[PDB]
């Protein structure tokens, strides 16, 4: 059976007209939905393009027509008419349209490259046809079957779920299309747990451990669907009998199918399906419910066609009375494909006559041998012509791309709960080009009672339980809380800068601790400052009476002087201790050291130069000489100060916070020399006194020289290894400093207060 | 058209280019008389042959059914379909196509027969886009791909230590195949790439004399692989012969031992190695095709136009213009060579027939005609099963060297087995030779090989260094290494570069030479050290009689004590050594600090005027200090100075490194403020002595703090070396023994 008609430019067609059938027959049962409603469509489409003024007026199109019965090597059989008609009355075969089914396609594609005759399918979807190094002569009005997977992609990634638990089938639906969606969720940071491979000779009890398996990740409540439309009844039964929710976002082989759905209403409520968008063509329903086997001629199969779907006989009248108009009626889903893959195949057509034909609008001498080259590459993949038969306010676009694909438009499902009815599907949106949800429409996948999350990898850690670490993952992070004793300086790790300071709120600013260089408060600021007070009264009780003695007998054999120089450095070292306690700064701490041993200087000058005198028995001499060591001393600390004095302090590793100190932190090195001259100072007043005392003079002063030097030097012995063992802690060392400061201004102030004790008496 | 049908129980198909592409209305011109007559009788021969074999299909009669494809690629493609429409004029139905001689003729021919399920050998086809399963399934051929001389290529430069190649191809299929074959294949040998291009078809010098120049331009790459055609080949070498250079030229099959390369520059190609697939001749062919004439031969359409086109001459309605074919003309050995792909057509067609037999052997035993189930042909049984799995030795060997199996890899193809040729000259005549073989190794004899000039070629870029001297790193790639020196105080790794081993080694001769080094501080005995020497003499001299002198005397021992310290003192010269010690420099260091002290210390009981006893305990007390810090850690073993910054060859380590520093400062200190005390007590004295005596110690004491005031610089500016250390040492202690024995003797010797 071939239907042929009459046209100057021919076109081809493959529809199966009839199923597998088997080997008891040759081809079988006739296709009354697959078969006979596309042919009708593709003759309809004709009719009217060769009835359309504006679509080729002169050139008049033919059809060729065939059958593939279901099968590849017969596709193949009847394309080789259509290659041993334009090769070698055979007609001129400008371009098919036909295949139907992914393996007809391919085979018909594969034998029709090499003859260059370009082939426009409208209903294979497949991702083996967009390669074009096989197939460079294929088109289709329908996306591929990898778009889907890019659409369930996106909306994953709207709905922010990333942990899925998506199951795949076996064969060439799903074989495909779980890799595709495995690709394009990389790119959107989805990362896949568990795969599951679903096969078509498969038993229940597999149906029921691969449901287990999806129970193993306790946290993935959403699973992508790959399966066939006989594979996903079989997995929902099992979800029904295991008593699990699992949130489905299912591809085409789902859709809005009822045959999938019944007898498991209860597990399957809230998927997310998606199917292929189509609409009804209002005219080709009434060219369908207008044809009976009389005036019907032109097909041949249409006498089975009526012989079967009416069941009745036409040897004998058994069936006159049946019309298609009474029979309820519905459109193939894949109609407007077939009338736009014809539509296009016109338009390619039309354009090439117009670029090559100019003179007349029949056809010209240049177009009598169509090459399938030229068309295709210059004219089939570059029409844009608006989609014939489109609703009135609905635009709708037909064109093709670099692969020869259609344009992607499929429409967003979800298996609603109608409150007065039963269970019924409707669409929440649609995937063109970009995703558009109707988001305040999904009952049970609403954001109004929360949307149902998966992700498996909780986020409890805001700034300071940050650790992202990941045995082996990258599409989420576990963060484990670390010690306070880093900073979040990095997002990805604790940045453990320093234990002892607190970072600030931005865990930003690894420094020294923020805090206020204080220690004295009321525990012993004030005893210190009792001591100092209780020591200036005392050496100003000393002057005053020293003054009133001034003018004396007794005080004219002593020397005034050296009483006044001793009496100068002890106020000068009591005020050195009073004011050590304050903030140090850059000329404040160090200032008032340097004046402190200024002062321990300036009092051993005093002592040598007391008992120099005493030793002896021109005085002047042993002043001058005084004054100029204490200079010399001064000038010491002083170039230690300009040159090597530098000062910092703070502990950051352990615990602890910025030291209290601004300059006098490196001040034992330089407080080192000072210390030397001193003791050297110590030594050669004590060895000289020890010479000395032997004349009574004075009324027995020389006692109480022996009395400072026995005194003197024993405090400074017991506090050198005081002072140097207080040295490493700095809370230590200066209250001991200034005690030891205190102690040696103390000693001599109790020596000088008999001479007042004698002068008063 | 014209076909050879013969009738038989099996019908094999064939495609040979019998007529040469045309061009304009005509689609096929002149007769092929080399690549599509002569194979086809081949192929009859063989057929023939297999008929009257009684081993091989007995009762099985083998038809064919050849066709022309006219050297087209389209018209093979629509001639193809008689071979497909059986087994939907009456058809013959084909069991297998023993044909494709081109390429995309074969490629074309495959793409329409892998629908049908009808098995292809071909006898000519080296493309190696159809060794790819995926898109032809049903394809074999008995030739190699054009990727097995490639790697033939790579392993013969492996072989001869060519890492410094210079690739140049060709413009299409062959030559950007082979070259992409030949650099994926020669990575993994370790064999870098320089200077790769690529000729063209525009067919200019200049572009050719471009291409010589840019290989010129890199002198390390001596030899120069080629993988163009035939006419490229040509080119280059004429281009490579204007403006004189010197190449190794190694080639493929496109070159060959065609002396068509060659003509005119018969130098600059001189010793050039290349590649030629090896072809046995079948000789049962000539008898066969030499004994052919128009008369008898009625199978042959083509045969009458091949005979007035190969002769010249006609046969019907001869005009003036050619003359009539005459009479006993025939072809014979002066006018006819063998194409070099014959015995391949014969291993196609015996492999198309083996596999035949295989499967009725296997199909139905005990029988030997045609039987059921056989009537139609399962071309993927036959191809997967019975074809690409046979071993059987090629008919018609001259000798049998069981080296000529046929049989097909995974992937349909044949055995690569190429002759390497070498163009040299011997007894002046340019001519070919074959030096090596390759059939699955190379094995070549290098005995016979005439190189360029009369060296065998290096073309290796970056030859080796000396490791020691210069560290091998490769900038960009392992292809080429710079020799850069590195420092001569650390060793050398395996190839990496020049690491140190610490401070105090420095390397060797060996790899990892790095040894610490046995050298002390100078020996002064017979050396620089001579004055202070002699000092230190005369002071010990002067030392000795003094304490002769007073111990003669019987009071007439307190300064047998101040002696003593100057006979300590004079040790301290002797105790520098190059001897390395832990205990020495101490125990020296402390000797010498007490003996100053005490030598300063005896002068305080002459200027206080029982004492005794606190002078000794006073004494101890220094001596106790000492001794103190050998108690704590501070002592350790001698230590080399880190001296790594400066250019020393060899350190010494003699001054413990912890012994110097903190006694020298130890007894500056003590030192000092026995000075200081000293000077005290010198001035407050009214001489409770002889005149002379206040003022020789008066004199003594500023001695010796002048002494020390002197040397107190020297100590701390000495950086101390093998002699400064010592000598500035030895000078201060003889000044401070000078000081104290000249005070304490003059004013007793006067007297
Ligand atoms: N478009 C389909 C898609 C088809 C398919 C669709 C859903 C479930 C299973 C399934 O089997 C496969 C396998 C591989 C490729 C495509 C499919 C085509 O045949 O190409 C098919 C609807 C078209 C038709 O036959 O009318
Ligand atoms: N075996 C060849 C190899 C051939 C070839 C050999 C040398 C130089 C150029 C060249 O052109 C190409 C290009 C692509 C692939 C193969 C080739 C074939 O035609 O396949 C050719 C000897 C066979 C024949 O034509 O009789
Ligand atoms: C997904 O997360 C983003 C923030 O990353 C948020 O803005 C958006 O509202 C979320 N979508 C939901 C909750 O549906
Ligand atoms: C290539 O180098 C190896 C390495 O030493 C050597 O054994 C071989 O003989 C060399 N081949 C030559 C020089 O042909």
């Amino acid at each position: 059976k071939v239907l042929t008609l009459e046209g100057d430019l021919v076109l081809g067609g493959l529809f199966p007209v009839h199923q597998k059938g088997g080997p008891a027959e040759d081809c079988g049962p006739v296709n009354e939905h697959r078969g006979i409603q596309r042919l009708e469509a593709m003759l309809f489409a004709l009719d009217r393009i060769n009835r359309d003024p504006h679509l080729l007026p002169g050139v008049r199109l033919g059809a060729h027509i065939l059958d593939s019965c279901s099968k590849d090597t017969h596709a193949l059989e009847q394309a080789l008419d259509f290659v041993r008609a334009s090769l070698s009355a055979p007609t001129a075969i400008t371009g098919v349209i036909g295949g139907s089914y992914s393996d007809v396609s391919i085979q018909v594609a594969n034998l029709l490259r090499l003859f260059q005759i370009p082939q426009i399918s409208y209903a294979s979807t497949s991702a083996k046809l967009s390669d074009k190094s096989r197939y460079d002569y294929f088109a289709r009005t329908v996306p591929p079957d990898f778009f889907q997977a890019k659409a369930m992609a996106e909306i994953l990634r709207f709905f922010n779920w990333t942990y899925v638990s998506t199951v795949a089938s076996e064969g060439d639906y799903g074989e495909t299309g779980i890799e595709a969606f495995e690709l394009e969720a990389r790119a959107r940071n989805i990362c896949v747990a568990t795969s599951e491979k679903v096969g078509r000779a498969m038993s229940r009890a597999a149906f029921e451990g691969v449901v287990r398996a999806l129970l193993q990740k306790p946290s993935a409540r959403v699973a992508v669907l790959f399966t066939r439309s006989e594979d996903a009844r079989e997995l929902l039964a099992a979800s029904q009998r295991l008593n699990a929710s699992f949130t489905w976002v299912a591809s085409d082989g789902w859709g809005a199918l009822e045959s999938v759905v019944a007898g498991s209403e209860g597990a399957a409520e809230g998927a997310i399906t998606i199917e292929l968008a189509s609409y009804p063509i209002s005219d080709f329903a009434s060219y369908f419910q207008s044809l009976d086997p009389w005036n019907n001629s032109r097909n041949p199969w249409f006498r089975e066609f009526w012989e079967q779907r009416f069941r009745c006989s036409f040897r004998q009248r058994d069936c006159a009375a049946h019309s298609l108009r009474a029979v309820p009626f519905e459109q193939e889903s894949k109609i407007m494909f077939v009338v736009n893959a014809v539509y296009a195949m016109a338009h390619a057509l039309h354009n090439m006559h117009r670029a090559l034909c100019p003179n007349t609008t029949r056809l010209c001498d240049a177009m009598r041998p169509v090459n399938g080259r030229r068309l295709y590459k210059d004219f089939v993949l570059n029409v844009k012509f608006d989609a014939p038969f489109r609703p009135a306010d609905t635009h709708n676009e037909v064109r093709f791309d670099r692969f020869g694909d259609g344009i992607g438009r499929y429409n967003i499902f979800t298996y609603l709960r109608a409150g007065s009815g039963r269970y019924r599907y409707q669409k929440v949106g649609y995937w063109a080009e970009g995703l558009t949800l109707d988001t305040s429409l999904i009952p049970w996948a609403s954001p109004s009672a929360g949307p149902l999350p998966a992700s498996r990898c909780s986020e409890p850690c805001l700034q300071n339980e940050v650790k992202s670490v990941q045995p082996g993952e990258v599409c989420c992070w576990l963060c484990i809380p670390c010690q306070p004793y880093e900073y979040r300086l990095d997002e990805f790790t604790c940045a453990d800068c320093g234990l002892g300071y607190w970072p600030n709120a931005s865990l930003t600013g690894c420094f020294e601790l923020p805090q206020e260089y204080i220690r004295w408060g009321d525990a012993w600021a004030v005893g210190p400052v009792t001591i100092a007070c209780l020591g200036a009264l005392a050496t100003l009780f000393v002057l005053g009476v020293f003054v009133r003695h001034n003018a004396t007998p007794v005080v004219k054999a002593s020397g005034r002087e050296l009483c006044y120089i001793l009496l100068g450095g002890v106020f000068l070292c009591y005020c050195m201790t009073f004011i050590f306690i304050a903030k140090p700064s850059t000329a404040v701490c160090t200032l008032r050291r340097l004046g402190l041993g200024t002062a321990f200087s300036v009092c051993y000058s005093a002592l040598l130069t007391k008992t120099n005198r005493i030793a002896r028995i021109s005085p002047a001499s042993q002043v001058a000489i005084c004054l100029a060591l204490i200079s010399g001393q001064l000038l010491i600390v002083v170039a230690w100060l300009v040159v090597e004095a530098p000062g910092t302090g703070k502990e950051t590793a352990p615990e602890r916070r910025e030291v209290v100190t601004l300059r006098c932190n490196h001040r034992d090195a330089s407080m080192l020399g000072s210390l030397a001259y001193n003791v050297l100072l110590i030594a050669l007043c004590t060895l000289y006194a020890f010479k000395t005392r032997k004349c009574p003079e004075n009324f027995n002063e020389a006692k109480f020289i022996g009395f400072t030097m026995y005194t003197t030097c024993i405090i400074w012995l017991a506090f050198l290894p005081i002072f140097y063992v207080t040295s490493s802690d700095y809370r230590v060392q200066t209250t001991t400093m200034c005690v030891s400061v205190s102690l040696s201004g103390s000693v001599v102030l109790g020596c000088l207060f008999a001479p007042k004790l004698h002068i008063i008496l | 058209r014209r076909e050879i049908k013969i009738e038989g129980d099996l019908v094999l198909g064939g495609l040979f280019p019998i007529n040469e592409k045309g061009t304009g209305t005509e689609e096929c011109g002149r007769i092929n008389e080399d690549r599509g007559i002569q194979r086809l009788e081949a192929m009859l021969f063989a057929i023939d042959e297999i008929n009257k074999d009684d081993y091989l299909l007995p009762g099985v009669k083998l038809g064919v059914h050849i066709l022309d494809t006219c050297s087209r690629d389209t018209y093979a493609l629509e001639q193809s379909l008689e071979f497909v429409r059986a087994s939907l004029n009456i058809p013959l139905l084909i069991a297998g196509v023993i044909g494709g001689s081109y390429s995309s003729v074969s490629i074309q021919v495959a793409n329409l027969l892998r629908l049908f399920q009808i098995p292809q050998i071909s006898y000519a086809s080296t493309s190696a886009k159809l060794s790819d399963k995926s898109r032809y399934d049903y394809f074999a051929r008995t030739v190699p791909p054009d990727f097995y001389q490639a790697k033939a290529m790579a392993e013969i430069l492996r072989f001869f230590n060519w890492t410094y190649v210079s690739t140049v191809a060709s413009e299409g299929d062959y030559g950007e195949t082979g070259i992409e074959a030949f650099e994926q294949e020669a990575r993994l040998r370790n064999i870098c790439i320089a200077t790769a291009e690529k000729v063209g078809r525009s067919n200019i010098r200049k572009s050719y004399d471009s291409v010589i120049r840019e290989l010129l331009q890199k002198p390390n790459a001596r030899v120069v692989v080629l993988f163009m055609r035939s006419d490229d080949s040509r080119e280059l070498i004429a281009a490579a012969s204007r403006a004189n250079a010197s190449f190794t030229w190694v080639a493929s099959d496109g070159w060959g031992a065609q002396e068509s390369i060659i003509k005119g520059s018969e130098h600059v190609a001189y010793g050039a190695i290349t590649l030629e697939l090896a072809s046995q001749p079948v000789r049962q062919f000539d008898r066969y095709f030499q004994s052919l004439n128009p008369y008898n031969n009625h199978r042959n359409p083509w045969f009458r136009d091949f005979w007035e086109q190969k002769f010249q001459c006609s046969l019907q309605n001869k005009r003036n213009h050619r003359r009539v074919c005459d009479k006993h003309l025939a072809i014979d050995s002066s006018n006819y060579e063998q194409e070099s792909k014959i015995m391949f057509v014969v291993n196609a067609v015996y492999a198309m027939a083996h596999a035949l037999h295989k499967m009725q052997r296997t199909l139905c035993p005990n029988t030997t005609k045609l039987c059921d189930a056989m009537k139609i042909l399962d071309g993927k049984k036959l191809y997967k099963d019975y074809l690409l799995k046979i071993n059987f030795t090629a008919p018609f060997n001259p000798n049998k060297d069981a080296d000529s199996i046929v049989k097909f890899d995974t992937f349909g193809d044949g055995m690569g087995r190429y002759n390497v040729f070498n163009f040299q000259n011997v007894g002046g005549k340019y001519s070919y030779l074959k030096v090596g073989h390759w059939a699955e190794t190379l094995s070549l004899d290098v005995n016979s090989i005439h190189w360029s000039r009369n060296s065998v070629p290096t073309s290796q870029c970056s030859d080796p260094c000396a490791p020691n001297e210069m560290k091998n790193m490769q900038p960009g790639d392992v292809c080429c290494w710079i020799c850069i020196p590195c420092e001569p105080y650390e060793y050398l790794a395996d190839e990496f570069t020049c690491m140190d081993c610490g401070s105090g080694q420095w390397p060797t001769a060996d790899l990892t030479g790095c040894y610490d080094l046995p050298e002390d501080y100078i020996r002064w005995e017979d050396a620089w050290a001579i004055g202070p020497v002699t000092i230190a003499c005369l002071g010990f001299m002067c030392t000795c009689m003094v304490v002769t002198v007073f111990i003669k005397h019987n009071n007439t021992e307190l300064c047998y004590i101040l002696l003593f310290g100057v006979g300590l003192s004079y040790c301290m010269t002797f105790f520098f050594i190059a001897k390395p010690s832990p205990v020495i420099c101490a125990l020296r260091r402390l000797g010498l600090g007490s003996s100053f002290a005490i030598c300063y210390s005896a002068l305080l009981t002459k200027t206080n005027c029982s004492p005794s006893s606190q002078v000794f305990i006073c004494l101890g007390l220094i001596l106790v200090q000492i001794v103190m810090v050998s108690v704590w850690l501070i002592l350790e073993a001698p230590g080399t100075r880190r001296y790594t910054l400066a250019e020393k060859r060899e350190t010494v380590i003699l001054k413990c490194n912890v012994k110097d520093s903190s006694m020298l400062i130890s007894l500056t200190y003590d030192v000092i403020l026995v000075i200081l005390c000293t000077v005290y007590a010198f001035k407050t004295r009214k001489c409770p002595e002889n005149f002379n005596e206040a003022k020789f110690i008066g004199f003594t004491m500023y001695t010796t703090c002048i002494i020390w005031l002197a040397f107190l610089p020297i100590f701390y500016v000495t950086s101390s070396d093998y002699r400064v250390q010592t000598t500035t040492m030895c000078i201060s202690v003889s000044l401070s023994g000078f000081v104290v024995l000249g005070c304490l003797f003059a004013p007793k010797v006067h007297i």
